[PDB]
């Protein structure tokens, strides 16, 4: 699904960690349930960190999206990463937009800016991005 | 009963028993094996590790998103003064081992290493290679014979070598002897070769040439003592706990009725011998030189001493290897950097590295600018 | 490229400082934490003497 080799950045939104979301659908905010691509250490929790889809949940929302599990990708972070350019960066906020397994949208739209690796790793979320 | 969370152990076994290591140099074990077709040249090599800075390099891996881009890359900097080969080794392939056979020394020997001899050079009357030195007075029969019998039997030949600590900034004066092998064809061409080169110098330029990969050796840093959380990477006991957390719990159970080998406990950190491995060299300066960090594409005249000396080490008044990524040890510490004993093709190693760019600033503090002449420009100027 | 403080005008060289970004999609280079921290402390350059932005609307060594 997630088109392109998605070089890693630090570490930012574990479990639990409500993100506000980014697509216009509906979903008020995010509770990061569980991570897409997670190791499993003894311990230790699923990281998420922009661009891992996750499996959410919407916390606060209209319902028809609220009380089902469902995929997300996080587009903003707001944990300093590194970009292996040289800089760090890191956004005002965590977030994400809902999303299907294909990595396809929820929402036609994202507000806010998006992650260029987020941009970089789905085609369709630099689609609905503005800023990247 | 059983584990339960059948986690993956801490801490590397393979790297017990973890002791200071007698030495604080890096004392290369193993030197890669033969070559007749290649000449005789150094394996090895003794630095002083400088510090570290950054560099921004091109990227030329097709296939990885950063392909022809700038991207910066941490990088340290050895002090690599020119090497001064003083004795050779011999050893004979034993059943029992290697063993060395003899060695012969130059005739005049700096006050570099003879100082090596001794603890109080001070109160000493410095008889260090005195009575060797007159061996050669008889035109040289007894050292031919030496260099002879080594040439007759002797498997391997290991050059005596040692480092010019004068042309260094630390307050040192004993230089730090080592055998390096040589990996030339033929031993009587060996001899030879490191006959012709008794208190003759060697530049890194001759031994390691850039884009190179360089299998680092070293001694770790320091710390000392340590409690295991630290040293193993263990959990800390919740906070809760009587008697304290930096702690592994339960050693092991009832039987065996020892504690065992495998068990986390605390005692030295550090200060361990860590061959790495890998270590990419990015550049090879040059010590009569101005404008070491300055690039093709950069073009201004710039020392790769950072901004008021590397913090501790000092400057850089030398020749240098500037290496990619940490590298066990300190700096000021010797690292002996070796070449790797095995041809890497992995991409990685093979591409053809160019510099960009390179950090002068100041590393004591958060230095805005890499040079003096640049702060003139952009304060003024001024008041002083 | 070497990119300039938004905070503090001082010059950013490549690997070196903070990027950040703003709910409104706005961008702000910072060389060190001083210049960070003042920006997310809320804080006014123009009223900082070691800026550069103070030390323009000031007029100081033109």
């Amino acid at each position: 699904g997630a088109q392109g080799t998605k070089f890693r950045i630090s570490l930012g939104l574990p479990t639990g960690a409500i993100m506000n979301c980014a697509d216009n659908s509906g979903a008020r905010n995010l509770y990061i349930m569980a991570v897409k691509g997670s190791g499993s250490r003894l311990n230790r929790l699923p990281a998420a960190s922009l661009g891992d889809m996750v499996m959410a949940t919407v916390k606060k929302g209209k319902p028809e999206l609220r009380k089902k599990v469902m995929p997300a990708i996080v587009v903003r972070q707001s944990k300093a990463w590194r970009r292996k350019d040289g800089v760090f960066l890191y956004f005002e906020d965590n977030a994400g937009v809902i999303a299907n397994p294909k990595g396809e949208m929820k929402g036609s739209a994202v507000t806010g800016p998006v992650g260029k690796e987020c941009a970089d790793l789905w085609p369709r979320i630099a689609s609905n991005s503005g800023v990247v | 009963s059983h584990r339960k969370y059948e986690a993956p152990r801490h801490g590397h076994l393979g790297f017990l028993p973890r002791k200071r290591a007698a030495s604080v140099r890096g004392r290369v074990k193993s030197f890669p094996k033969d070559d007749q077709t290649k000449p005789v040249a150094l394996t090895s090599f003794l630095g002083y590790k400088a510090g570290m800075s950054t560099i921004v390099r091109d990227l030329d891996r097709p296939g990885s998103k950063f392909h022809k881009r700038e991207v910066v890359e941490a990088v340290t900097v050895v002090d690599t003064p020119p090497i001064v080969v003083v004795g050779v080794v011999g050893y004979v392939e034993t059943p029992r081992g290697l063993r060395s056979l003899t060695t012969v020394w130059a005739e005049h020997l700096s006050d570099e290493v003879k100082r090596r001899f001794y603890k109080n050079w001070y109160k000493s009357k410095k008889k260090a290679f005195t009575k060797y030195s007159a061996k050669y007075a008889e035109n040289g029969a007894q050292v031919d014979r030496e260099l002879a019998r080594i040439k007759k039997y002797a498997s391997v030949v290991r050059v005596l070598v040692h480092t010019q600590v004068r042309k260094t900034p630390l307050s040192q004066k004993k230089a730090h002897l080592a055998e390096i092998q040589l990996n030339g064809g033929s031993v009587s061409d060996k001899v030879d070769w490191a006959k012709e080169h008794f208190e003759k110098t060697v530049a890194v330029d001759s031994v390691f040439e850039q884009n190179e990969m360089i299998d680092v050796v070293a001694v770790t840093k320091g710390h000392g003592f340590e409690g295991v959380t630290h040293r193993w990477g263990t959990k800390k006991l919740p906070r809760k706990t009587h008697r304290g957390l930096r702690k592994v719990a339960c050693i092991g159970a009832w039987h065996p009725a020892h504690v065992m080998w495998s068990v986390a406990r605390a005692g030295q950190r550090g200060y361990h011998h860590r061959t790495s491995i890998n270590h990419k060299v990015y550049r090879v300066g040059k010590g009569d030189d101005e404008a070491n960090a300055a690039t093709e594409f950069d073009r201004t005249k710039k020392t790769i001493t950072p901004m008021g000396g590397f913090v501790h080490y000092g400057a850089i008044n030398n020749d240098f290897v500037i290496l990619k990524g940490s590298i066990p040890g300190t700096r000021k510490r010797v690292v002996t950097l070796r070449k790797s004993l095995y041809t890497n093709t992995s991409r990685k190693a093979l591409e053809e590295v160019t510099l960009k760019w390179i950090d002068t600033a100041s590393k004591f503090g958060k230095g805005r600018f890499q040079t003096p002449a640049e702060k003139h420009a952009f304060l003024g100027t001024l008041k002083k | 490229k070497v990119e300039i403080d938004s905070f503090s005008g001082a010059k950013i060289y490549p690997g070196r400082g903070t990027l950040f970004v703003r709910g409104d999609s706005k961008i702000f280079r910072f060389q060190s934490s001083k210049s960070a921290s003042l920006f997310h402390q809320r804080k006014n350059p123009r009223r900082i003497a070691w800026t550069v932005l103070y030390r323009r609307h000031h007029k100081k060594g033109i």
